[PDB]
């Protein structure tokens, strides 16, 4: 009975979606905004954030594989013929500079990794090492940003990762086409500390351990069983 | 076979006096004394840098008391928040004025006595990095009603509706948890039947060697009656618990003028 | 070059594949790794720590504290029954929430001994007796005392000691049994029969509390790593 | 063939890759590397070099040479300030746009410590001492020279010497501080005081020159490299 | 604290784009040309050109790799089926003989390297050597090309790598499509000489160190802090 | 494993008297002398090649004197560019014209004394391949307005408006540059309340072991006072600044007709 | 199969590439070498090699 | 030319002219002989240079005083640990420093008299 | 320009309450008078810095004192 399947690393250690980003070719809405942004942040799907905060302090190296799939946009007619499309994802470091908007220049970056991606190819994976100024990744900070105990209670402040940054590298098509790209964060090389106890009441937001109040455990009729 | 130089690019791994400086503390009968995560409070090493860290070894490593608090029948728990309680104590907060950084050590020393008439149950735990949520949802709280200075801070029995204030319903324990799984922390229980006391020491627990002791919370201890006091009503109606916290191995630097702005 | 051949499996995302995958941000200087207390390996060392186990989950009791506290009480007829649950660990709603159960959610499959810890938070003066028995599945769940001192007991006095422990053994036909459980791996009954009495002299109250804590032996395992069935998200948190 | 497995990142292009590739020009003959005076290997030896400090920086005098002199003069009242600015290398219009600031610019994290020299540009006949101070961040900026000497100072007489050194130490609580600094890794205040006065004879001009270098010592390293955010252009250059 | 990134080799070992060639399949407008040049040049682009420009003289090796993308032209029919097309990038060496237009048989070489692509495979990478006549790369040259001190003062003379000429391999398609082709450096082997000051004010033309004039740093209020 | 034969095809590697010939200079107090990069002037190896290199030891070698500047309360500071303020000196300038080629190395000793009653702060550095932008964008200029034969080509405090001249403002030093990260370059300050003077020795620094001396400037001199002058006015006003460099190791090859059309 | 991954670079057509092929007609026997006069190694041994120089080269 | 560091305090200048050592005693800690608890010695948070304020020396200025330890009453956690404490003992290093031009004359007794 | 005076602990007692009872004083007198010419400069500054040096204490009770 070898506990391999409850070891920290094959608890961690597999793909999950943390983000689903959406972006189109025409700019029908300010939402698409033909390109998008995510600041990093894995508080925003319930299944990793549970197993992300059964332990206060994390190590976890990482390793970032997207699934862009792609779909037309409704309109009376489809017929064309377009080239294969490709998408580009610029991790822009904290602190870096952004794209103000698309044809910008800052998407020909000079530091920035990025990678490019032709559709029907295999989904694209990077990996990206421990990222901290620190010596854990803390779940939970019990304090404020300003020394006066004042604007941020959280652990916002010491969440600080940088952006991802998506687009189409194609200028045109004949036709707008919405392309869904879902980033899957794998952890790996994981060291924990400090077990918590397991959340009870659903999540709320995304920066803040906020909750409503919920029973312990459902109820049942009485407190003894009977039957021969 | 590692086909790249990085480490990002690898696969996976598959009766008995205690005494500090000019203090001791009774009844201990040597019972339980609880030491952290199996590890013993001590001084930093060489090897977490970073000027010369400050040590007053015997002028601050003593046992404060902290106010009494009343055991009621409906009580449903406080608690305290630390180094945020031991703020006005002596040379203990005269030092964390004057320093950038601290990091310290505990030894938290709860009592509660009563007779061989009553009855009830408490548990003292000890709860690093307890970020409690928000009563009133998205509404962010202030700062003394988490923690004032030294001041006692009780939870509730039902849910709160204070719009700048924490969840204080006890059983949901301020976090988001269940408040019977709060075993896995550092505690021990105090039973009105055979123990009357609880003595916990805990360690220096962060993600950094040294951190600024006003903008950060490092542990918190909470007091939660799970048994509630009953006695008899000819019996003695007033019993209070009383929280005796010393330092161990306290350690600052960056010195300048005296904060906290 | 070489002459290579695809093979099926080959371009495909298998969401727990091991592969290697080039860097973002080469030679990158990790900052260094200290000491920490309280490292965790395995998820089996949480599921060792007791946790007080929710017995009295009758509502509207599960909103208060009361859902921990078992009540206990003088008696005029010996023999009769406290508590009892189906031993349905993650199943069973009086310890699927707990600390074990919480873990053990998060799998298909258990196997090992489990370990249940009583506590009575009475007065110094009280005594008495209980019967803690264990029935394994069978046919079916006891019905009394004398029915249920047939199986695995132990008698607890509460003048002697103020803890006790049943250790729960590993009495199956299987190797593992389902978290969600069926009829096919049962795993017992857990009950608790008042031998005796509670015997208190005068001046104390009538009414006094047990807590019952759940935890895991040694010989406890996991398997077939899932999705936790409690939490439920729809759209992405802000 | 050998039967392959398409794992997924193939057929990508991370800018950052390390892959061979075939060469265009084969068998080239590369002509001889020689000796030529001032080489570089690392960017760290780049920031060990001085660099003079824009510490007056107050508009209309970025525009001239006025920016790099600070003005001392004979006072009333000992005890007043000369400068000060917030330690924000990378990020404080003082010294972002130096040597040291427009290499850490190009990263997002620095840890070393930092040295401050000072030097004296007035007449040979006029004395006087100086009180450099560095309050570690805390709360807050001090405002007095009896504030700002409970912390890291030197006392810099310009009859002595005509050059100071005040090595600012890493006083931290994190390994690494960001160079697009907030309010979670401040990293102090560098201050100067008068300590007693300019001491003159006359026929002498009342007003001189302090020149502030800065640079980093042995223990400055960098981390997370990345794009500029001082260059913005739209178009290519013709 | 291993210097890591700040040697040499990782500061200037990344990808970068320093052109980006427009083409088209139908001469719609004199600009496309139906096919495009670019003489090689590190000074069109500024994030690459700082990075270079902080040392008197280089002695990079080079890896050059395209992102060719196609989009189609706007036309009032787009239904077509076309086979995918094919590019061609022919990179003339200095003084050899150069397309006058498109069906010339300078596209069919004997020596020039050329490479092809088809649309949606990998992005095609070569590498090109210590193309000199001397012992170093000259980011700037303080002289002028005629022994008189006349005709070009910079570092434009020094500067003599070539040609990259990028066509369509395909004859004709049914509707026009334009092709974007963006050229992207990454050094290797990276020797560096004579570090010089980094560059403050902004670019203005890709064949001079001419600038405007700008002040040092941006002002402050005061010169000292106040407050408690 | 390497899969290619070429080297492209890899991956990324991850009081003082000093004596000239019939010339010295004083005063030096045993202060400071700046060599270059670290590397003293001295003749070329065999490995770079390439007839018989001419070198006349002794007849050039020696300290060649310009002419002094005034260095007056608005000035913003001078420049020269070499070898091409050495172009009429002695007989070092008559073998530039003979010879196709050329390659020296340096030892400028600029020298300004005063009171000890004055003030300043000059700046006295050596920049290679200071090339220099244009006053008047899109107009290239002449090469006389770069440097005269021998002739201070001064600064300017304030933007030019030149259409065939160089960009004379001197905070951003005529290159595209901040003035105050010239210290990189070899160079060294002269205060005028412990300094009077400077002596920095420079090698050669090219791309090329030698080179043509009339179509490439290799380095320049800027004297840059960062500290104004300031004096009282009942002093002496006039507080000239003297250059004097020496070539050191001077070699020449391709002899032919005297030059340089 | 082994895992592989597809760099950049992958199914082009650098025209001066240095890459093996399958053979159309395989187990070829190839008629035997003899010596020839004058077998040339390399480009320079023919610049060696003296050319009149036609330096009256004023039209007609 | 020569530096006197106390924790993060260094002073300047002093061309190695001369320090006067009290009696010929240097301030060391208490012996065991000397009793009476434990002694709190709080070294580097101490013993550093604490600045005063600057005092005008006019033509018509007959002198100053200073009494110690009452002018370090309220200097750092020096005087935290007066107050918390019953009984103390301290060494010292007193540095007066007063400069003027070469054009300029007076003559200062820096002195320290004892009870 | 300076004076730097090392003084050890003078007393008749190994230890002393730091309240009630000055140990010592530091006199700065001057002997020769300040004298300058009138177009130098005037306002000359005098500035004391004193460090303690192995302060010990003993007594540990509340913050006195009274």
């Amino acid at each position: 009975h070898t506990r391999s399947e409850s070891s920290i690393e094959n608890f961690m250690g597999r793909a999950a979606c943390v983000y689903i980003a959406q972006y189109a070719t025409e700019k029908v809405n300010d939402e698409l905004d033909r390109y998008t942004n995510w600041e990093i942040t894995t508080r925003q799907v319930a299944q990793l954030r549970r197993k992300l905060e059964m332990f206060t302090y994390m190590r976890f190296d990482l390793e970032i594989t997207f699934v862009i799939t792609s779909s037309q946009r409704t309109s009376t007619t489809y017929a064309s013929d377009s080239p294969p499309l490709t998408h580009q994802v610029m991790y822009v470091p904290p602190g870096g500079p952004i794209p103000k908007s698309y044809e910008d220049f800052a998407w020909q970056t000079s530091t920035n990794p990025s990678v490019f991606w032709t559709e029907g190819n295999a989904p694209p994976r990077m990996s990206i090492p421990f990222m901290s100024v620190g010596n854990a990744y803390c779940n939970f900070y019990d304090g404020w940003s300003h020394f006066s105990q004042s604007g941020v209670y959280g652990y916002t402040t010491l969440n600080n990762m940088g952006h991802l940054y998506f687009r189409h590298v194609n200028k045109s098509t004949a036709y707008p086409v919405n392309s869904v790209a879902r980033v899957y964060f794998k952890p790996k090389h994981v060291k924990a500390w400090v077990p918590r106890a397991p959340r009870l009441c659903p999540y709320l937001k995304a920066r803040n351990v906020n909750f409503n109040v919920q029973g312990v455990t459902e109820s049942r009729n009485k407190i003894t069983l009977d039957r021969s | 076979i590692n086909y790249y130089k990085d480490s990002a690019s690898n696969s996976l791994n598959r009766v008995r006096s205690i005494t500090l400086g000019n203090s001791t503390i009774t009844t201990q009968e040597c019972a339980n004394v609880v030491v952290g995560y199996g590890v013993w409070p001590t001084y930093l090493s060489d090897h977490e840098a970073t000027d010369q860290p400050t040590q007053p070894d015997v002028a601050t490593c003593r046992f404060y008391t902290l106010e009494s608090v009343k055991w009621e029948s409906s009580s449903a728990g406080w608690w305290w928040k630390f180094p945020e309680a031991l703020s006005d104590m002596g040379l203990f907060g005269q030092n964390m004025q004057y320093h950038y950084l601290g990091r310290t050590g505990y030894t938290i020393h709860v009592q509660c006595n009563a007779s061989k008439f009553h009855q009830g149950c408490l548990l003292v735990v000890c709860v690093p990095e307890a970020e409690m949520g928000a009563a009133t949802t998205d509404h962010a709280f202030n700062h003394t009603k988490l923690s004032n200075i030294g001041q006692a801070m009780e939870f509730s029995a039902k849910k709160s509706t204070d719009q700048t204030g924490p969840q204080t319903a006890v059983h949901n324990a301020g976090m988001g948890v269940a408040v019977g799984n709060l075993t896995i922390f550092p505690h021990q229980w105090i039973n009105l039947r055979t123990n009357n006391s609880a003595t916990i020491v805990m360690p220096y627990i962060n993600s950094v060697p040294m951190d600024n002791m006003y903008r950060h919370y490092n542990f918190t201890l909470m007091v939660i009656p799970f048994a509630k006091l009953e006695h008899s009503p000819q019996a003695s109606t007033y019993v209070p618990i009383t929280v005796t916290v010393a330092p161990m191995c306290a350690e600052y630097n960056g010195l300048r003028l005296a904060g906290h702005q | 070059g070489l002459p290579t051949m695809n093979t099926p499996g080959s371009t495909q995302f298998l969401t727990s594949d091991d592969f290697q995958s080039p860097s973002a941000m080469p030679q990158f200087d990790v900052t260094p790794e200290i000491q920490i207390p309280g490292q965790v390996r395995n998820l089996m060392e949480i599921a060792e720590v007791d946790s007080v186990v929710p017995v009295n989950n009758t509502e509207g009791h599960v909103n208060s504290m009361e859902a921990y506290r078992i009540p206990v009480r003088p008696q005029t007829s010996s023999g009769e029954q406290v508590f009892g649950f189906q031993l349905q660990p993650g199943h069973d709603s009086v310890l699927k929430h707990t600390l074990l159960g919480e873990i053990l959610n998060y799998y298909a499959n258990w196997s090992g001994s489990m370990k249940l810890t009583f506590m009575y938070c009475g007065a110094a003066m009280a005594t008495g007796k209980f019967l803690i028995a264990y029935s394994p599945p069978g046919a079916g769940v006891p019905g009394s005392r004398r029915d249920a001192m047939l199986g695995t007991h132990v008698i607890w006095d509460v003048g002697l000691q103020s803890s006790c422990v049943l250790c729960v053994p590993w009495i199956s036909q299987t190797n593992y049994r389902y978290v969600t459980s069926d009829a096919y791996t049962d795993a017992g009954y857990i009950t608790c029969w008042y031998q005796t009495s509670i015997v208190t002299p005068p001046d104390i109250p009538t009414t006094s509390t047990i807590l019952c804590f759940v935890s895991a032996c040694n010989d406890f395992s996991v398997r077939l790593l899932r999705d936790t069935p409690f939490i439920t998200q729809q759209a992405l948190f802000q």
